[PDB]
RNA sequence: GUAGGGGAGCGUUCAGUCCGCGGAGAAGCCAUACCGGAAGGAGUGGUGGAGCCGACUGAAGUGCGGAUGCCGGCAUGAGUAACGAUAAAAGAAGUGAGAAUCUUCUUCGCCGUAAGGACAAGGGUUCCUGGGGAAGGGUCGUCCGCCCAGGGAAAGUCGGGACCUAAGGUGAGGCCGAACGGCGCAGCCGAUGGACAGCAGGUCAAGAUUCCUGCACCGAUCAUGUGGAGUGAUGGAGGG
RNA sequence: CGAGCUGGAGAUACGCUUUGACUCGGGGAUGUCCGAAUGGGGAAACCCACCUCGUAAGAGGUAUCCGCAAGGAUGGGAACUCAGGGAACUGAAACAUCUCAGUACCUGAAGGAGAAGAAAGAGAAUUCGAUUCCGUUAGUAGCGGCGAGCGAACCCGGAUCAGCCCAAUCAAGCCGAAGUGGCUGGAAAGCUACACCUCAGAAGGUGAGAGUCCUGUAGGCGAACGAGAGGUCGUUGUUCGUGAAACGAUGACUGAAUCCGCGCGGACCACCGCGCAAGGCUAAAUACUCCCAGUGACCGAUAGCGCAUAGUACCGUGAGGG
């Protein structure tokens, strides 16, 4: 969960074979149809006093230019 | 037991009064384990005077304190 | 169960009236009410009259015999009576007292 | 207070016979421990309490109608005064 | 005439309508040799003791011999198998409506590293007294661990707590995780362990290292004197 | 309210009540110990503390998370609501995409409702004018191992009807009309003879069947003071199953314009047309039924709720079952 605007949840996964060719082929089945789940990372940034906090990398951009509400 | 007469004494006599019938309480206790209880009525009686007293000693410590 | 809410836990006579038995055996019989049970819907009046055996062995004395004492009943006695015969109320109004409302008929007396 | 806590006093045979001896037993408040319950007779009766000795009792009939039945939970009190015993005349029962 | 299709109807509950009946006796039940082509329907009588038939029309939880169907009652096997260790039992006396079985006396026999005695767990008043005698007791009970009422259980020193820690449990802060949650230093909980002051007797119908008699011990607060100046942690060590 | 009461209780004794008991309607005051449980511990209902006031009794406080502080949160709710997570039996007469189904179940948050809501929309008339619900369109359009099967929306009719803000009467209760004699019967309310009331002939009761005997009913009164962005990769939603797949949505990487500007119109281009995202609130119509009242071609004791009351007895270590 990323500090600035939560994240974590993910969905189902896919995978089709006689894949490939004339505009559609013949077609393409499938034989997967399963379930996933897609996460981030962290890194230590402090506004108000002391904090490490858990940190989205595509928020870590986000400090690195204006600080959004919260800082390094 | 219920008017004005019985408001109108000092807060050590609440207290007093109190304490004057649960030693006849007792004692009618002590008599009714015996087997000398003619008057069962006096038990109900002074039980009811306790919480009177009891109920008085709380409104007149709310009125004045507002 | 139930019992006599069928009316309202309300009577239509007074411990001290005297009432004319309307209905059943003792039919007009005349009599003062003697005990009233508004829920129960019973009256004790001078009126049924029952002979009542007793189960009294160590109950002081053996001899319990046979005792002489009324029997109650329910509506099945008409309140009040003046005009010789049973009646319904209507008028009410105070006495001197003004707290209290009387009652009375094609008369005026109870 | 003083004048609760003390229930009944113990009838029975035994304790009429302690009775005799300067020994007074009660029927106590079960929750009623024995500095208080030594204070409430000493204030009370006016006597120097020498010794208290204690303990919990259950209960649990029924006669009939299958109601189950019930326990009902006392405590007895037994103590022992100094020479000057005695406790009013509600001794001589 | 089987599966099956088609037709006409009988019966049950509820409903709307009409005609009624009923404590000088309704429904239900019971008996019957009467009627209809059948499902069925009526008369009479007997029981019952307060509700109900007929006709038309409407609606259904509407018709049972079966499902090793469900619930309940009762049969058969049958006065049969058994009456739960092959450690026996006998007589006398007693009690009582009643006695192989209850009490008492004198014998007999079985256990005796137990089939005796003391805890713990667990059970919960089963203990003692006085009564009882439906049912429980594999028979019978006058008796009982059953039924009713009353009583009985006593601690500064014995176990546990107000002390300690083990495994484990939990656990501010902290470390992780869709959620619910999972981990975790100190700390805290946690006896099966450490620590710590009382013995000898007496005796209720029923308690006893608890009550009582005798003579001890432990700690705490104060007092009176000795004494005359330190006392010694949330940390050190020894030691347990 | 106006004479009885002393709970069920079928039970005696003591008593209480017209200086108005009892009961009913409305407030207060006391409310042990446990439970969110909250001083600390704990094998619920028990152990063990400290601090303040105090003559002892006794009273008050001592949990963490928000915020200055006032003040808020923990926990419980039958079903209903939204959210996070999410089966399989089953259908496909086998099975694997698909179906069952985003059903069941778990978890979170909340309320008497919630949800949604104020067009970067529907959509093809340059019509519409927030949302939810109902009918309808329509088993149409479409999706589909194009199989089993799944299945919209716009128009129209209807319930209700709002758009606002920011950032730069009902319970307590009182009053209430009018039948008498004979007969059958244990008992009259039935039969019979004359009688009345009706704004009331709804209903229960009373020895049998009741307009006129009781309670009531129609009708009337009635309370101190009580409530009402775009992109690539991965995927997915809806009729959306990789299809020519638009649009929403977002885990990873990227990343713009600012009104001769941006997004949409089912690849995509131009033209024509509809609309201003990246801030928040927002009643009513809708849903459910622990509870309350009324009613019924609903049941009447193997029925009806499991219970004419019991979640008891009994069963199980427990969940649970009964
Ligand atoms: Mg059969
Ligand atoms: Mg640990
Ligand atoms: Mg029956
Ligand atoms: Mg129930």
């Amino acid at each position: 969960t990323g500090k600035k605007n939560l994240v974590v949840n993910s969905v189902i996964r896919r995978g089709k074979a006689r894949a490939d060719g004339g505009v559609g082929r013949k077609t393409t089945g499938i034989t997967k149809r399963v379930q996933r789940a897609n996460l981030h990372k962290k890194a230590i940034r402090e506004n108000g006093q002391v904090k490490t906090v858990w940190l989205s990398a595509n928020a870590l951009r986000t400090l690195s230019k204006g600080p959004y509400k919260g800082i390094e | 037991m219920k008017p004005s007469e019985m408001r109108n004494l000092q807060a050590t006599d609440f207290a007093k009064e109190i304490d004057a019938r649960k030693k006849e309480l007792m004692e009618l206790r002590f008599q009714a384990a015996a087997g000398q209880l003619a008057q069962p009525h006096r038990v109900r009686q002074l039980r009811r005077e306790v919480a009177q007293l009891n109920t008085v000693k709380a409104e007149l410590a709310r009125k004045g304190e507002q | 169960p139930s019992a006599g809410s069928h009316h309202n836990d309300k009577l239509h006579f007074k411990k001290g009236d005297t009432v004319i038995v309307l209905s059943g055996k003792h039919k007009g019989q005349t009599g003062k009410v003697l005990l009233a049970l508004p829920r129960d819907q019973k009256v004790v009046v001078e009126g049924v009259n029952v002979i009542t055996k007793n189960v009294k062995p160590s109950m002081t004395n053996p001899q319990g015999g046979q005792e002489q004492r009324e029997l109650a009943l329910h509506a099945s006695k008409v309140a009040l009576v003046d005009p010789e015969t049973g009646k319904a109320t209507r008028v009410r109004k105070q006495i001197v007292d003004g707290k209290k409302v009387r009652v009375a008929v094609a008369s005026g007396k109870t | 207070s003083h004048y609760d806590i003390l229930q009944a006093p113990v009838i029975s045979e035994k304790a009429y016979s302690a009775m005799e001896r300067g020994v007074y037993s009660f029927w106590v408040s079960p929750k009623a421990t024995k500095t208080e319950i030594k204070d409430a007779i000493q204030q009370a009766f006016g006597v120097r309490v020498i010794g208290i000795s204690t303990m919990n009792v259950p209960g649990k009939r029924k006669r009939v109608g299958r109601f189950i039945g019930q326990r009902n939970d006392r405590k007895k009190a037994i103590v022992r005064l100094a020479e000057g015993q005695s406790i009013e005349a509600l001794a001589g029962q």
